[PDB]
């Protein structure tokens, strides 16, 4: 029933698939009816009804193996919330770009970059693989 | 000299609840207050000096 | 130094076996690798009949008198130079 | 002797969660803010 | 009995993924960020000398 | 290193001890399920009969549960085990977890 | 120089830089393999309901995971040290050039015959000619003969700097009171760029290196032109 | 139909591990082969091809004509 | 781990408050300094 | 009573709590500095100023993260809280000296603050190399305050090391040998031996820098016959051990976490784990010059240091495979601490492997002083040391506080942080291979895309840090008091409840010999 803080020095109940028979019964204090059932249990189990058998099981254990092993929907909450917060971060980045950053240098302007690109090809920057390798110097175009 | 350790043992085991750094009596409190006042005052002073040194001066 | 290791509590057989297999023999293994890896003959240098080397003031009491005890023909010249 | 148990073994109080939020906000906020204001100080200094 | 994740997990996942993609796409494409992609297959080289 | 046969026999003897107590039943099962095996029917048989001597029906059901659980994805093991145990289940009146509906969330 | 969205090394301009590229490919294969094996094994450990929680004996398996990494390390160290000793080889240069680091620019001295020296400063962004590269150009490039073994001597007249040219595989610290030597051999003409590679104060980011590799006859014309 | 036969009941975890560590080896092998052709040999071929008939004077003259050099107009 | 129910449960509304207050306490001071950077690099 | 308890402490748990508070606050400072770095680099051009203000930020970022966040949290915080409990001891050997190791850190931090406020700050790198750090290129008080900051941090840790070694050798139950103590205890003891031996050398080195700057010595000044490279040897003789100091307590916490959430009573291959930590600690003293492969050393020296550095992969690999073998066969509990530890195993492995790349002196010529190095050490520090810290904090927070966290929130926090650190640092490999130098406030235009992405990653990690503060608040706000935990038979620190009483083990454990 009710676990108390002053009880950490005592054996406790656990539902763990690799500790199938815990140190204590799930239900410690039995009612008059429950004690009766435990007396019946000393006779043949064939004389136990299904409902009574389940009640004996639920005296001893909290969750069954199928119950303790159940999957949950938690991953949906975790993945969606994480995406929410990652989305929130982009708001910060938008704010930074709007109020903090000034213009970037003029070397990123389209005409500068076109000229820069030609000069890099003229000096054959990375001509084996990296860059000029990808320019067709005969056809004067990017290698298709 | 004579061995007066037993009398110091009696003094420092007296059940008066005092922590060891004060158990010698009123002299301990004086020395403690001198020490702590110098430490805390000197620390305040060091902070003042930071503030002074943090801006262009002289 | 404290070296960089750590144990004691008790220096005992178990600790010294730990040191033997965990530090001492691995170090021997490493040095064995390093050595048998830098082997491979060096070029023997030009023979020069320096007077402070290949000393003979009395014949050696074995062989022909003129060969050192662990004479290696490949790398130990005689006073007149490398043999054969 | 000292007080023992959850929320008693700490140099700050958790008796009121909103007082606590203020404390924690001052505590972590002041550490996060200090580098921005030092940078401002150095940029303003000269 | 259904927990928070049974009740709301589907909505959290859908709304979170939607917000995230939309705001990042916007940040990436609509506010003047210079990504400086490769000029290969993009830039026409222009005379500089 | 014992043969499987000697391992199994040790565990059958363990659970067959007539005056085995509750602590020993639990110790035995909780130890056994740490190994990389699903216990042989002859072991489970001895364990269920110890449950009988200890007037503990619920642990009998729990033992059937952990046998199924130890098989992991190997779905053929539990029906074979239940097959081999059905004489004992009948003799002792042990309902399976499934019969008790304890296999459903 | 580097180009936008580059993932790997600048194209090799020297034989030693090509050796490093092949050695890096070899080592990165191993890094990717071990990384991916660890990732896979993590997923393998985490994806079964089967259990085994009693004590496991470790001796046999630890032979394998000490001997196999030992062999892999040897397979990295063998080509690694081959290249190390290759870089160190007697190369007999035909030219020596000195460079001196300063806050914040490089000077160069060609004192084999003529006593030539000059300073090399970054071109400010506001003075770049159209199509020139931000933070990388200099006013006076290190003119050098291609396809020739060159001895570069590096030092500093103030704080530490470091003289680097990635596409030649070069990085030599510039330390006052010390004369460090490296060897430079460009397989190709062209312009090769590098940047100061030891923190040196206010303008550490802004003191680049530019080599200008040209045929010997053109190098000689250039030196002759400095009389 | 009749009696179920005894499935393997011992060492299921070890059997799973062995099968997949061997499988991981096979993939590693395979990947080593892919990488040596898609990356390492590709790079070796690219440099060897570039230089096999490379004309460093012709390359220089092209750069010179394009005006890239300070020292050689 | 097992635990008693919350002595002073924190509702989703309460969490939204604590979260917002926490995030603001990091963002607003830094924001103020960074917003005013240009205003600093001239004084 | 408040002052007696919190300023005059002689209690290992309260002193551990002070260290955790201190290190958390330091972690905010260090995070702010990292965001200033990444704001400067987040687009081309100049945001703040030239390399001076920028590298004052970089320098402070490193000192704060290493000396005021990681070491106080791992060694002062988890070490003080956990080590006496894990050996059943009633406190540390020198409970009063322990309190001085703590109270030296706020003064140390104040000196670091003062260094950045006076003059133009110490824009030297955390390595503080002369002559840049000398009295002509860094005239004025900033570098001297930085040296004094390190002196006080050094004394704090040396005394703490003396305390931990003495406690761990002398205060175990009389039946417990060293080979019956938990791996986290081993990891602290070995870390403490490394601190004891390495910090005095650093102290010697920075004292010589102090006297070069103020008493006209010339240890590092060629004009007097000194040598800047001597400083580098002295610094790195400490600085390589220091990175093993930063990771070893992390290894010890990872061992406990992986064991616990695999449902195991013990880590796989205990004696191999002890061997591996001792081996790493020993090898960590004979490799320092791999920080110096471009300074001009002779080729045989570079070959020795290449080889000796790579062999550390062997014991480290034993630990990685033993963690995997601890997971093997487990009943895995997918707790947030387990997520931190799994992320640790993989990402620490990636960073260790790029360290092995860097160990090759030939390739290090091209990689040295580039962002490849930055990528290497942030995988082992931002995704190794920090993940071990986060895993241990979420695992043991209920022990220290008596309250549970919200596990779903902690899992969200892990997910955000995982994305953020990988987005920040993985592209820095490309920046390094392609030649972007360290300690630059601005970069050639070709480097823009990956710098942009890396700075976006740093903001995601900032969102995680903020969320962590809220999560800790939520736990203290809701007050879910712990009842029981699993596996106390193999996790003694839990067996006095949550939180444990001020005094524990007043009656020591009973352990017999047989
Ligand atoms: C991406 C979401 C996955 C969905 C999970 C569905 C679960 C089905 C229920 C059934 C799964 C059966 C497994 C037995 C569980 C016992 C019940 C499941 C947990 C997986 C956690 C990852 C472990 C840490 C990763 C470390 C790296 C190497 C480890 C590789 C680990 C590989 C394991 C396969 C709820 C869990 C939420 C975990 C999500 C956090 C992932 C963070 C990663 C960053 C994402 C960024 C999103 C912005
Ligand atoms: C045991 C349960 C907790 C264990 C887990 C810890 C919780 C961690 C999150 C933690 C979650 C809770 C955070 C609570 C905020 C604390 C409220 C407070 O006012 O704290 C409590 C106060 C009084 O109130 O008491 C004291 O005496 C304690 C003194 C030690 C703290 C270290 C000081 C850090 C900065 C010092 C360096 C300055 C140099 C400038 C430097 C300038 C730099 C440039
Ligand atoms: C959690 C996500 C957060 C978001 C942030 C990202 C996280 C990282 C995940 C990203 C996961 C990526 C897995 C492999 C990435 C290699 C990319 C590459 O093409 O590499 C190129 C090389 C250099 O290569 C070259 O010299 C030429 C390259 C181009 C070849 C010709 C093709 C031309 C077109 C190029 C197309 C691109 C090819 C890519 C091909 C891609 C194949 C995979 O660079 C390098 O060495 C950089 C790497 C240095 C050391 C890290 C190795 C350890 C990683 C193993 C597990 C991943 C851990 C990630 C850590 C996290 C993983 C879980
Ligand atoms: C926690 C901190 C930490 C840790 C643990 C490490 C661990 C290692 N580090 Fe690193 N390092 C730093 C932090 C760290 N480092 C820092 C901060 C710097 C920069 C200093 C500065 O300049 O500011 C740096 C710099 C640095 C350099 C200098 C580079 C330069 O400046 O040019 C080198 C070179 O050898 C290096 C190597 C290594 C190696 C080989 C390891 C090894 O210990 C890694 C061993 C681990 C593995 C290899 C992974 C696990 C193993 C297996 C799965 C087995 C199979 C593997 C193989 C067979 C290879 N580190
Ligand atoms: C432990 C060490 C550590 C850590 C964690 C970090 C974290 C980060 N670092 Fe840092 N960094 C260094 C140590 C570290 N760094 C060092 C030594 C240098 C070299 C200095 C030099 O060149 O001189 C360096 C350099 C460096 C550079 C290169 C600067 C240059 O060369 O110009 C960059 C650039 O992006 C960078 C960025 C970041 C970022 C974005 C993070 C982020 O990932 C940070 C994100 C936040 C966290 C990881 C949380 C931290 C807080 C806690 C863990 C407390 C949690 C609280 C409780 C448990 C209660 N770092
Ligand atoms: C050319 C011929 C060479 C001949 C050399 C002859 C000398 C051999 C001497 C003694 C041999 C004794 C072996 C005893 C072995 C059996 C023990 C049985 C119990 C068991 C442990 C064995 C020791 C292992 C050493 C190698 C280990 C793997 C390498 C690890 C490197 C690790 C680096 C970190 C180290 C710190
Ligand atoms: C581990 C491998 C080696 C193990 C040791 C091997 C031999 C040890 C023998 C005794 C050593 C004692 C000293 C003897 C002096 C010389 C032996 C030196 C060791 C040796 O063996 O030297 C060899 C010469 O031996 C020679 O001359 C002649 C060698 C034989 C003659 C010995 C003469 C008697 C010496 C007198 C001893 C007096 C002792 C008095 C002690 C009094 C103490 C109170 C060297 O060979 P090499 O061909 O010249 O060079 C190698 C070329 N490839
Ligand atoms: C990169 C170079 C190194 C790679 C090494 C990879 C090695 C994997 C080795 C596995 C071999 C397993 C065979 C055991 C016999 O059962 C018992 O008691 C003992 C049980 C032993 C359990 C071992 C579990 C290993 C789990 C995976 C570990 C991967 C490493
Ligand atoms: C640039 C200028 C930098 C200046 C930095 C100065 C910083 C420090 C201010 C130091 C003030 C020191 C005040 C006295 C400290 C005495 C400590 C001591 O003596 O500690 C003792 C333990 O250390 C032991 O023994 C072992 C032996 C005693 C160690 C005492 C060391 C003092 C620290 C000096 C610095 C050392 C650095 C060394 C390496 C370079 C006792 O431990 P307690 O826990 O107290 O009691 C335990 C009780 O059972 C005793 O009855
Ligand atoms: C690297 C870590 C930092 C991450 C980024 C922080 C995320 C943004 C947080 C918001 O910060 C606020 O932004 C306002 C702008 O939105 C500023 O108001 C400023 O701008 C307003 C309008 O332009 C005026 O009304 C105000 O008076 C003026 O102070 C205000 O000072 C600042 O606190
Ligand atoms: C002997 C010692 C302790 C054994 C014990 O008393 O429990 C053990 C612990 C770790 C062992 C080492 C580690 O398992 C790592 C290596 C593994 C190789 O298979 C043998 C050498 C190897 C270096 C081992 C030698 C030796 O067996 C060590 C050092
Ligand atoms: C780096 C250090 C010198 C520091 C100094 O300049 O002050 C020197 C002193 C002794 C040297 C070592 C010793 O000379 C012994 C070895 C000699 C080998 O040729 C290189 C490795 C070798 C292990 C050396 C490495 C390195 O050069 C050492 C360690
Ligand atoms: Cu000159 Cu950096
Ligand atoms: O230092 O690695
Ligand atoms: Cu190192
Ligand atoms: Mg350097
Ligand atoms: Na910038």
């Amino acid at each position: 029933s009710v676990v108390k803080s002053e009880d950490y020095a005592l054996p406790s109940y656990v539902d763990r698939r690799d500790y199938p028979l815990p140190d204590v019964a799930h239900v410690k204090n039995l009612s008059a009816s429950q004690k009766a059932l435990k007396e019946k249990e000393k006779a043949s189990w064939s004389s136990l009804s299904i409902d009574e058998k389940v009640e004996l099981y639920r005296l001893k254990f909290k969750e069954s193996f199928a119950e303790m092993n159940r999957s949950t929907n938690e991953w949906k909450t975790v993945v969606g919330a994480a995406m929410f917060f990652i989305g929130f971060t982009a708001l910060l980045l938008i704010w930074e770009k709007h109020y903090v950053y000034g213009p970037i240098p003029h070397t990123f302007e389209e005409e500068w970059v076109a000229k820069q690109t030609k000069r890099m090809l003229d000096m054959k920057v990375a001509p084996i693989q990296g860059f000029s390798a990808k320019w067709d110097y005969d056809k004067n175009e990017w290698k298709k | 000299f004579e061995n007066r350790v037993a009398e110091k043992q009696k003094l420092f085991q007296e059940d008066n609840g005092l922590p060891v750094h004060l158990k010698g009596g009123a002299t301990d409190n004086i020395l403690y207050r001198v020490t702590m006042t110098l430490c805390l005052g000197g620390t305040l002073y060091s902070l003042y000096c930071l503030g002074w040194a943090s801006f262009p001066h002289k | 130094a404290s070296a960089a290791k750590g144990d004691h509590g008790g220096t005992g057989a178990r600790t010294w076996r730990f040191l033997t297999f965990g530090l001492a023999l691995p170090s021997v293994a490493l040095c064995t690798l390093n050595s048998w890896l830098h082997s491979g003959h060096r070029e023997r240098p030009a023979f020069i009949p320096y007077h402070h080397l290949r000393i003979r003031t009395k014949p050696f009491s074995w062989g022909d008198g003129n060969h050192t005890f662990f004479h290696n023909p490949r790398v130990n010249p005689l006073p007149t130079g490398y043999e054969k | 002797h000292y007080e023992e148990g959850p929320g008693k073994n700490i140099p700050f109080s958790v008796e009121n969660k909103w007082r606590l939020l203020a404390m924690m906000t001052l505590f972590f906020g002041s550490g996060f803010a200090a580098p921005f204001f030092i940078v401002r100080h150095q940029l303003l200094k000269k | 009995a259904p927990d928070f994740h049974d009740k709301y997990g589907n909505a959290v996942l859908a709304s979170g993924a939607t917000f995230c993609v939309a705001v990042w796409v916007y940040m990436a494409t609509q506010i003047g960020i210079e990504w400086n992609p490769s000029p290969v297959g993009r830039v026409t080289p222009k005379e500089w000398r | 290193h014992e043969t499987d046969e000697e391992f199994d026999a040790r565990w059958v003897t363990y659970f067959n001890k007539p005056d085995i107590d509750a602590w020993e039943l639990r110790k035995g099962m909780n130890t056994l399920v740490g190994y990389d095996l699903v216990p042989e029917p002859k072991i489970i048989d001895a364990a269920l009969r110890a449950c009988r001597r200890l007037n503990d029906f619920a642990s009998a059901v729990r033992i059937l549960e952990v046998v199924k659980d130890k098989a992991g994805p190997h779905k053929e093991i539990y029906p074979y085990v239940i097959q081999e145990l059905r004489p004992t289940l009948n003799e002792l009146g042990i309902s399976t977890p499934e019969e008790l509906g304890l296999d459903k969330v | 120089m580097a180009y936008p969205m580059q993932l790997g090394f600048q194209d090799a301009t020297s034989p030693i830089m090509e050796e490093l590229l092949h050695f890096h490919d070899h080592t990165l294969m191993i890094v990717f393999l071990i990384s991916s094996l660890v990732l896979y094994i993590i997923s393998l450990m985490l994806t079964t309901k089967l259990t085994h929680t009693s004590t496991m004996d470790a001796q046999e398996v630890e032979t394998i995971w000490t001997i196999l990494p030992a062999i892999i390390l040897i397979l990295i160290a063998l080509p690694s040290l081959r290249i190390l000793y290759m870089m160190d080889e007697i190369n007999n240069p035909s030219l020596t050039v000195k460079t001196m680091g300063h806050q914040w620019y490089w000077s160069y001295e060609y004192t084999d015959y003529e006593d030539l020296s000059f300073d090399s400063y970054m071109i400010p962004t506001s003075e770049l000619k159209p199509g020139e590269l931000r933070l990388l150009e200099v006013d006076n490039r290190v003119v050098l003969p291609m396809e020739m073994t060159i001895r570069m001597l590096v030092s500093s007249e103030d704080v530490l700097h470091s003289w680097a040219v990635p596409s030649l595989g070069l990085k030599t610290d510039a330390i006052p009171g010390r004369l460090n030597q490296t060897t430079l051999m460009s397989s190709r003409p062209g312009l090769y760029y590098g940047q100061c590679s030891e923190i040196c104060g206010s303008n550490h980011s802004f003191m680049p290196i530019v080599l200008e590799l040209v045929p010997l006859k053109y190098f000689e014309k250039w030196s002759a032109s400095m009389l | 139909s009749t009696a179920l036969a005894k499935p393997q009941m011992r060492g299921l975890l070890a059997r799973r591990l062995r099968f997949h560590i061997v499988g991981a080896f096979m993939v590693s092998l395979g990947f080593a082969t892919f990488y040596k052709f898609a990356v390492a040999e590709k790079r070796k071929k690219a440099y060897a091809d570039f230089y096999r008939n490379y004309d460093s004077m012709k390359d220089f003259e092209e750069m010179r004509k394009a005006g890239i050099f300070q020292s050689a107009k | 781990i097992t635990a008693k129910p919350a002595k002073t449960p924190t509702s989703p509304k309460e969490q939204a408050i604590g979260l917002s207050v926490t995030f603001l306490s990091f963002l607003l001071p830094a924001g103020w300094v960074l917003y005013h950077l240009d205003n600093y690099k001239k004084s | 009573m408040f002052i007696n308890r919190w300023l005059f402490s002689t209690n290992h748990k309260d002193i551990g709590t002070l260290y955790l508070l201190f290190g958390a606050w330091a972690g905010m400072v260090g995070t702010a500095l990292s965001l200033l770095i990444r704001a400067e680099l987040g687009q081309p051009g100049t945001l703040l100023g030239d390399d001076q203000i920028y590298n004052v930020v970089v320098t402070a970022h490193a000192f704060v993260m290493i000396f005021f966040m990681v070491m106080p949290i791992m060694i002062g915080g988890f070490g003080n809280w956990l080590v006496p409990l894990m050996i059943g001891a009633p406190d540390m050997a020198f409970p009063r000296m322990n309190n001085m190791s703590f109270w030296l850190l706020p003064p140390s931090f104040l000196l670091l603050l003062a260094s950045s406020m006076v003059e133009a700050g110490a824009g030297t790198g955390w390595t503080v190399y002369p002559p840049l750090a000398g009295n002509l290129a860094h005239a004025g008080a900033s570098v001297d305050l930085t040296i004094f900051s390190l002196h006080l941090a050094g004394v704090s840790s040396i005394l703490g090391a003396i305390n931990f070694i003495t406690t761990i050798i002398n205060m175990k139950p009389p039946a417990m040998s060293q080979y019956q103590t938990p791996l986290f205890v081993w990891s602290v003891m070995i870390t403490a031996v490394l601190l004891l031996l390495s910090l005095p050398v650093l102290a010697a080195g920075i004292t010589m820098l102090l006297t070069d700057r103020n008493l006209n010595t010339t240890f590092f000044d060629p004009a007097g016959g000194g040598d800047p490279i001597l400083y580098q040897h002295l610094f790195w003789f400490f600085g390589h051990p220091e990175v093993y100091i930063l990771i070893l307590p992390g290894f010890g916490m990872i061992s406990h976490i992986v064991t616990y959430y695999s449902g195991k009573k013990e880590p796989f291959g205990y004696m191999g784990m002890v061997w591996a930590m001792m081996s790493i600690g020993f090898l960590g003293f004979i490799v320092w010059a791999h920080h110096m492969f471009t300074v001009g050393m002779d080729v045989d020296t570079r070959a020795y240091f290449t080889s000796a550095t790579m062999i550390i992969a062997i014991p480290t690999g034993v630990k990685v495979f033993s963690w995997l073998a601890t997971l093997h066969g487990g009943n895995i509990k997918w707790s947030p601490a387990m997520m931190w530890a799994l992320g640790f195993i993989f990402l620490f492995t990636v960073g260790g492997l790029t360290g092995i790349v860097l160990a090759n002196s030939s390739l290090d010529i091209v990689l040295h002083d580039t962002y490849y190095v930055v990528a290497h050490f942030h995988y082992v520090l931002s995704m190794g040391a920090v993940f071990a810290i986060m895993g241990g904090f979420v695992h043991w927070f209920p022990l220290f506080s008596g309250y549970t966290l919200n596990d779903t929130w902690a899992k969200i926090h892990f997910a955000i942080m995982f994305v953020g650190v990988n987005m920040t640092f993985f592209p820095q490999h490309f920046l390094g291979l392609s030649g972007m130098p360290r300690r630059y406030s601005d970069y050639p235009d070709a480097y823009t895309m990956w710098n942009t992405i890396s700075s976006m990653g740093s903001f995601i990690s900032l969102t995680a840090v903020m969320l962590m503060v809220f999560i800790i608040w939520e736990a203290f706000a809701s007050k879910r008091e712990v009842l029981t935990v699993d596996l106390t038979t193999t996790n003694l620190e839990w067996l006095n409840g949550c939180p444990p009483p001020y005094h524990t083990f007043e009656e020591p454990t009973y352990v017999n010999l047989k």
